[PDB]
């Protein structure tokens, strides 16, 4: 009758009972008809087979009636049929366990270990929402340290599901990009979680910044790294930069704005290996509000041309879009609007303005 | 079929200071001096064994004789709370006074109360839930003695003709089998005195048995020659010690005043058999050991007693039946695995009480 | 050829200590490092080393019923630039 899945090394209870809530004679048997435990009263004599260690049974749970089957540290290996003998009739569970890991920067591949026979479908969603659907093996080729924090695997058989959840961590200064979409007055924050190893070889580094003008070639922050200690040698004015004492390199920004939008590199060298370290990062900033009769969206900072602004509530079509970075609607409609910067398949920016007039 | 009382008749003794025979004072009247077997014609009834309700009765009047009988220093006993699921289970162990007491079983008889009648198969194979056709009526059953035993039935009655093996279903490596043996294979079991020895750093605890080989052989002999005729296909009869559990279980426990012998079985099943012998070629050392802390037979839970007797302590019993499991599966590749099981009291009582069955 | 460490798994577990196994690469290992932390917070976790020779290792001072998520990665000596440090990475839970 009934179907149980299961988490690799979880505990699941595969729960049998009758008629007589005492204790009567029962047993558990597998596919390939093993005993899988034997019973003399309240005492637990163990089965022959090699789960045999690794599974148990609630001794105590004899009283109402129910003969449950605990598997502690569930493996792949333990899917299978498995029939609860009492004489009058017998109920038959059958099992299918599945497990989720990670092998292999910007790229990453997840495998999904799976039970013999089986046809599931595997979802996972970032934690910025990114839907990454598969089959027994997913692989993330392009990945951006935005895309780097708790991602959710969701595991569907026929109509039976399981959810995994695995931690991804996007390492700063290789050659994955960083770049950050915000609207003005939020706050800016970058993490440039860097290796296990070189959080002991201590060095120095800083950030350079240059903005819409020529004038701002360079500037930003200097630092240096003993320990797990993070010192600022030298602190930019115009930006009130608060960067993280403790070793994971924490930088905030107290609310965005346009002038501080544009391309930056940081450069982070160490007098241990000394091997040069870049780190390319870009920041975008939408303003988008209506002054007067005026409304208005704009976009600062670096963006490829490819991608497209537009001014749209939901309910009604697009007023205005152009492949523009600023936008702009004039004697504008009454209604709940939003203004979207927006790749092909996915919305970079989305802003949600209300008009009162 | 009914689901009756049945008073107990044991000749009993009044007198001594016996635990059995004060038990039987109280609560048993004394056996009938001219019983009557009115045999029946051609009748045939299906005695089944297994869903005896007459067996459920006897264990639950030896429970209320071991709680008049050895009473513990403590009873460790377990208790849990209703709470559904961390649920409350807090142990409640009682203290109380613990005399040595002197300890020997007697043979009781199970009658049937007024208005009912007790059959009884007479067929001498009887092949356990099978119908005979020699069934006749009785008032009492024969003599059944409550001794207590794990792995080795002891003092009890014998087979007919031809040793007989009883389970309730064979191949489904669960129920135990019971083997009943038609000659009576003897053991005796002592430790003189000799041993004064507590302790070794900061024995007494030490005893041993011996099993008469040159007679001993004979009974396993046809042991092997029943259970080859079920598995008579590539198949082989491969003896084992036990598997492992609880030390009640991995080894034979009997009781002689309070000296809870656990006797290491090893050199008794070690030997793998086919056609022919594996075993040597008299005086089978069976060494024992009188434990302290058990676990109790008469529901979970621990129990401690008194510190041994002194010296002198002897069992001169008898083996009528054996409790054999069976190690069955897909890796079985053409063997026959038979350790030795028991614990469950019922099963050493369905081996004695098979033959009756409460009609009205 | 692949040089990550494969079919990582849990061997036992009790409330305070993880007991894993996992099976060697191809290439040498000069050494195989365990780094474990719990769910979300990547920045508390703790790292330690075992020879390369070694195919199991014990993990204590856990709290009950807690996530952790546990990477073996494996660093090769013996080539420079052949081959690269690779890990695998799996997930568990205390009781």
């Amino acid at each position: 009758k009934k179907v149980v899945l299961g988490k690799k090394g979880d505990t699941v209870e595969l729960t049998c009972t009758a008629s007589q809530k005492k204790s009567i004679q029962f047993h558990w048997k597998n596919s390939n008809q093993i005993k899988i435990l034997g019973n003399q009263g309240s005492f637990l004599t163990k089965g022959p087979s090699k789960l045999n260690d690794r599974a148990d049974s609630r001794r105590s749970l004899w009283d109402q009636g129910n003969f449950p089957l605990i598997i502690k540290n569930l493996k792949i290996e333990d899917s299978d049929t498995y029939i609860c003998e009492v004489e009058d009739q017998k109920e038959e569970v059958q099992l299918l366990v599945f497990g989720l890991t990670a092998n292999s920067g910007q790229s990453l591949t997840l495998t999904l270990e799976s039970p013999p026979g089986s046809s599931p479908s595997v979802q996972c969603r970032s934690p910025r929402g990114k839907n990454i659907q598969g089959g027994k093996t997913l692989s993330v080729s392009q990945l951006e340290l935005q895309d780097s924090g708790t991602w959710t695997c969701t595991v569907l058989q026929n109509q039976k599901k399981v959810e995994f959840k695995i931690d991804i961590v996007v390492l700063a200064f290789q050659k994955a990009s960083s770049i950050v979409y915000k609207k003005e007055g939020e706050q800016v924050e970058f993490s440039f979680p860097l290796a296990f190893t070189v959080e002991k070889l201590t060095g120095s580094g800083e950030l350079w910044w240059q903005a819409e003008r020529a004038s701002s070639s360079k500037s930003w922050i200097t630092f240096d790294l003993k320990n797990k200690e993070v010192s600022v040698k030298r602190v930019t004015q115009d930006p009130k930069l608060q960067m993280g004492k403790k070793l994971p390199l924490h930088l905030t920004l107290p609310q965005a704005l346009p002038q501080y939008a544009g391309s930056g590199n940081l450069t982070l060298a160490l007098e241990a290996k000394t091997g040069k370290l870049h780190q390319e990062v870009n920041l975008v900033v939408m303003r988008a509000t209506q002054l007067q009769k005026n409304l208005t969206c704009e976009v600062w900072g670096p963006t490829s041309p490819k991608l497209m602004l537009s001014l749209k509530l939901e309910n009604k079509e697009a007023k205005v879009s152009k492949r523009e970075k600023a936008v702009w609607v004039l004697n504008p409609e009454a209604g709940m609007w939003q203004c979207l910067l927006s790749d092909s398949g996915q919305v970079l920016l989305e802003s949600n303005i209300k008009v009162l007039p | 079929d009914a689901e009756t009382t049945l008073f107990c008749a044991s000749d009993a003794k009044a007198y001594e200071t016996e635990k059995h025979n004060v038990w039987a004072t109280h609560a048993c009247v004394p056996t009938d001096p001219n019983p009557q077997e009115i045999h029946l014609e051609n009748v045939t009834e299906e005695f089944n064994m297994w869903k005896n309700n007459m067996v459920e009765q006897m264990h639950t009047d030896i429970i209320s004789l071991w709680d008049q009988s050895l009473k513990p220093c403590v009873k460790l006993t377990p208790l849990c709370v209703t709470l559904n699921c961390l649920i409350n289970c807090n142990t409640s162990a009682i203290t109380q006074a613990c005399p040595k007491v002197s300890f020997e079983p007697i043979p009781i008889h199970y009658c049937a109360p007024a208005g009912f009648a007790i059959l009884k198969c007479k067929d001498k194979k009887f092949n356990g839930t099978g119908p005979c056709p020699s069934v006749s009526t009785v008032q009492c059953t024969h003599g059944i003695k409550p001794v207590v035993s794990t792995q080795l039935l002891l003092n009890g009655s014998l087979a007919e003709e031809e040793v007989m093996i009883r389970s309730e279903n064979i191949t489904n490596n669960a129920k135990n089998i019971l083997v009943q043996f038609n000659t009576p294979v003897q053991i005796n079991c002592t430790r003189p005195n000799n041993n004064t020895r507590k302790s070794i750093r900061i024995d007494i605890r030490q005893a041993h048995c011996n099993v008469s080989k040159a007679t001993w052989n004979e009974t396993l002999g046809k042991v092997v020659k029943q259970l080859r005729k079920h598995f008579g296909n590539n198949t082989i009869i491969r003896f084992a010690n036990s598997s492992g559990g609880d030390l009640e279980v991995t080894t034979h426990s009997f009781n002689c005043g309070g000296e809870f012998f656990y006797c290491n079985t090893s050199g008794l099943f070690n030997s793998t058999w086919i056609s022919n012998t594996s075993v040597q070629g008299d005086s089978i050392t069976l060494p024992c050991r009188i434990k302290q802390i058990i676990n109790m037979w008469q529901r979970i839970g621990q129990a401690m007693y008194a510190p041994p007797i002194q010296g002198v302590i002897r069992c001169v019993s008898n083996i009528t039946g054996l409790i054999l499991t069976r190690d069955g599966g897909s890796t079985n590749s053409t063997t026959e695995t038979f350790r030795p099981g028991g614990g469950d009291m019922r099963d050493n009582w369905r081996s004695e009480l098979y033959k009756y069955k409460v009609v009205k | 050829v692949s040089d990550v460490p494969r079919d990582l798994e849990v061997v036992a577990a009790t409330p305070t200590s993880l007991l894993i196994s996992w099976d060697a690469p191809a290439v040498t290992v000069h050494s195989y490092h365990i780094q474990y932390w719990p769910l979300g917070s990547y920045q508390r976790y703790q790292v330690f080393s075992v020879p390369g020779s070694k195919s199991t290792a014990t993990i204590s001072g856990l709290k009950p019923g807690v996530e952790y998520q546990i990477r073996v990665y494996a660093e090769t000596g013996g080539a420079d630039s052949d081959q690269s440090m690779g890990w695998i990475q799996i997930g568990y839970r205390t009781e």
